[PDB]
């Protein structure tokens, strides 16, 4: 399931990924640089963003909320449960599973094998050495070349300033020499269009990376190290953790911002082997640049198989017209 | 240097004993590419008069200094006659280097 | 049990959620720039809002209203009795109970325990360094852009100036028009520490109840009820002088056991077509959803019930607990 | 006690200082449109002057500032360190109870000292008096107005509104329950000059309830009595008691409502309940 | 040319010592983008007037100077010759920035 | 002189303690070609301040020393007769050395 | 005047082994001064990896790093300052890059 969707969406007030600030009483919206045309020469401008690893983490927490509820999800880690980002600390060489037994960090078969959030995201054990690359890699969420050229200035972000009011058993506000913690907590609130182009290589998933493929007899197999049914398990969970994200269950402050969260349009690719990776959504003519390589993919030998939502994709191409987001899941675990 | 004049008024809304910490307006002001973006961030900054004149004697401390409608007048022909984005915001740095400064206000 | 609400409400001659001139004579409601398709391409407007911390702090205030009454409701800060917005500020290391008796604060469970204040609305403290998640998220309040394409400016904003030395004249500003809404309560983990939040017994997934059960039904259906005086006008600020004029006119809500996919925000002019496929197909997929639909047609395929007021919505709700 | 009433005036010779934009019917099209209105802080200033009249032929009308005396309705402003009572006394201004005890009208209306930074929030909500759309729609007057009296808090402090003497949740009140009694009905009886210089109540709807209620949806819209009527046929299964009175409107049938004629009654209904 | 008279009457009705403080005409002005709300905000500007020209005898000092009709007039056809927004916007702010200063508006 | 009060500011957004490593706005200060870059790279360093100023406290540390305006309004002067980049790198580098130096910071 | 010693001792953690940090081309650049302005450089660019010896020395059991003090610097700068002639330029950089090759006993 080497799955690639990108998209646009249309983020309205949020305040995801802000810059933390150091707890002073102004924080602001992370900013990053993008090129644009503008058909006079090339030119950076700064706008607000989304980082990646934000992303990530919010696909772990959709993974591990799904994956709970699978009978097979007894093989956590017991740090996953909370939703802690972390994977492995600096200098431990044990781990704890949800039921709170100990696994070993040494031959990463077994720890795939005993844990699931690191058999599907990877994890880094600096003391033992053990590593395991990442099966799903996201991307930033950039506002789109069309939006960004297009409204010619306009600085999106308004930092709204709002404040905590204390008050005492006696009903008084205080001073700074008694403290009664009061600070002003400016925040940064930003809109726009933006776009995604998350990708998921799960056909990796429960099979070591020291030996990905096992020979019998001068013949390649997947050296699938857990129950192929856990393995369908896992799988479903990594798929339907997208249904939280899409729905907008991503970036922070989600207690006071919650993003007015709608998908604009999305193509989603799912084929069996390795593909080329889908293109961003960021740029203004990807649906062409996409037509253009669905269409001829097909050609050279792929079993691409193409969902679009809101996007034409033309006619000649067999793509399915999914209407939300958790029916296109639903396609996608059809084929396991 | 008939900058230290309006820089002193603009360190005082991003400094303590006054708490105002619009940090947007100074940055937007250092942080201006075009001339019209310049004007907007000082015209924010200057909107701020009112709020501050009267709150300095309820806090006990003394009146905030304006800048001059002099030296206005000096500014709107140092930015019309800048229009090239180098000098432009060298001027819109400069306004804003010492806005964090350490001024010695409210005694 | 996890549910979702969304709809458009007519917030009609309000003062909701100000700016603050503080010392200066001028008070201004909040401004945040939204995106609008128009016809020649996005455009971004400036219109009045209400921000998301707003509308969390009122429902606060209406759940520990609707949790005085109940027989647990010594299971409170000292705070949340006055309405104290602030949970655990900088420096403090211990709770002043509703009771008096002091709550420490070295263990998530048993702050989860004592009090309820913590428990609905997430809490943080900084010097033992304890941190809970918030249960409950909102949106922001903008209008929506139905409205937003047809109004064409005019800043939908009027200034009016009331009087009073001690004699000033100060000037509010009050804003209209229909504004979209949506809330979220994922109230499933209500009594469960966020570190153990569950128990695995004898090899099989438990929740960690850590209070009495009857305890935590009470919690639920008080955070639930909480909801009543939201959509009834008991939402903003400046409510002394202004009360906001308030009606409901399109509702929707969904309302599950397990994990489920957040409804997308009323302020779309065309949610309730994304809203009619993201609510039949996630039931196809298999979750146990229950639709609630006030003042709008979703047509047939979808077992939502039609619904005339807010109220019967938390009725049926509670019932379904 | 909470309290609250909607409902519609035919008014002449408005008295603003004001007009403010409204969004009417108009379902081909939402628009906007500017109409004369009736600032929320005006009904507000009537209530408390109301409310001072009735209050000062009671035998307890002693607790009351100088400055309700001559309906100077300033409250607390900003420099004042401490208040004078209505027989001259004065009065320290660091605690709310100590408020509370010798000032009806810091009570029923809310206060702020700046100086000392104490806060009492207001126990009556007015709303605008805007024209109903069913009126506006014909023109291209009649006026709704909603009013909330949560008088449950008169005479408890803010800041300890509970005691928890063994565990259960008591009313802390710092004042004579006869006193509390007779501010209660003072403020109630204060909307006998509310609905009493042209202007006759046309449609009106109260609904009274010992504990909190939700806000009773205002009468500006044309479609307020089914809505009302569903609210309080749908709270009243919720396990709410919620006693309500009408004037010439008819909420239909299964449902159990006195019929006032008239807006003195209604008081008298309210008041003898309490 | 023609920008302190209009800047001074402007300010007349934010500075000190009045009473009409209306900031809804001085912010309107900076936040203009056409011709016709830009026209709509100076004539509501022009229009409080008569009530600082009433006002003015209330505290013995100087009346406010009026802009002359000439003056106004100069505007018609210093903005019906002017079509980007990016020039239309520069004097709409310049216009509300020179509001803010500290002289004395009356004696 | 006027570089050793910089030189011990800027040291506090790199050592021991004071959590906060910044190491974008000294590269950008040392490796500034221009007068407007150095500028920028100052604005971009002295932004920080206020952050230094509340860790102090939050630390225990003494508080940071903060530049006066004295300096900056006389470097600012100093940097604008500076028509060549051999003559600006010496300036860069000098104010970006006294950054990794052994400063008792938090004594 | 004595500083020679002090900054040659921070710069041969950039050479010696038990660091695996491997600059040599800030020490040929302090080597090579030409002028006063890259010699500055150089020695800034020296001073840049002081975070990186410093943190990973107590990685590796090590003793932390003497880092020049302030006193340190103002002596290069103010010997920097009154030399504008590269003939003495030449043996000063000489003198302190030709400490960064020594035996010192930085791990024992």
């Amino acid at each position: 399931m080497y799955v690639r969707i990108s998209g646009r969406i249309r983020l309205n007030a949020h305040s995801l990924n802000a810059q933390g600030g150091g707890g002073t009483n102004y924080i602001e919206i992370t900013k990053t640089k993008v090129t644009v045309r503008t058909e006079n020469g090339w030119t950076v401008v700064e706008v607000p963003a989304i980082t990646g690893n934000m992303l990530k983490h919010w696909h772990f927490v959709g993974f591990v909320d799904y994956f709970k509820t699978t009978p097979y999800g007894v093989n956590l880690t017991e740090r996953a449960l909370r939703y802690n980002g972390t994977r492995f600390g600096q200098g431990e060489t044990t781990a704890t599973k949800a039921n709170g037994a100990t696994v070993q960090l040494n031959d990463e078969a077994t720890i795939i094998k005993e844990l699931a959030d690191a058999d599907v995201h990877g994890f880094l054990a600096p003391k033992t050495g053990r590593r395991r690359v990442s099966l799903v890699k996201a991307s930033f969420i950039l506002p789109t070349e069309d939006f960004i050229k297009e409204v010619e200035g306009e600085r999106l972000i308004t930092a709204i300033k709002h404040n905590r009011v204390d008050v005492d058993e006696k009903g008084a506000i205080g001073s700074s020499k008694e403290g009664t913690a009061q600070m002003l907590f400016s925040r940064e609130y930003a809109t726009g269009l933006y776009g995604f182009s998350i990708v998921l290589d799960l056909g990796l998933v429960g099979i070591p990376q020291g030996l990905p493929v096992k020979f019998e007899e001068n013949q390649p197999r997947p050296n699938i190290v857990i129950d192929p049914n856990e393995r369908k398990a896992r799988i479903e969970s990594a798929l339907k953790a997208l249904i939280p994200m899409l729905s907008g269950y991503i970036g922070a402050n989600l207690a006071r911002s919650f993003p007015v969260f709608k998908v604009e349009e999305l193509v989603a690719i799912a084929s069996e082997g390795p593909i080329p990776a889908l293109v961003h959504g960021f740029y203004e003519d990807y649906i062409e640049a996409n037509r253009s390589i669905i269409k001829n993919a097909r050609a050279l030998g792929f079993n691409i198989e193409v969902f679009t939502y809101n996007v034409d994709l033309g006619e000649d191409i067999e793509a399915t017209k999914v209407s939300s987001v958790e029916e296109l899941v639903a396609n996608l675990v059809k084929m396991v | 240097g008939w900058i230290r004049n309006i820089g002193r008024y603009l360190s005082y809304l991003v400094d303590d004993t006054f708490e105002e910490y619009a940090y947007d307006v100074v940055d937007g002001i250092a942080k201006a590419r075009t001339q019209e973006e310049l004007l907007e961030g000082v015209y924010k900054a200057l909107r701020l008069a009112p709020k501050l004149k009267k709150k300095a004697e309820s806090k006990g401390c003394p009146p905030p200094r304006i800048p001059s409608p002099e030296d206005i007048e000096a500014l709107e022909e140092k930015v019309e006659q800048l229009s090239n984005p180098k000098d432009l915001r060298k001027l819109a740095v400069s306004l804003a280097l010492w806005a964090f400064a350490s001024w010695n206000n409210c005694p």
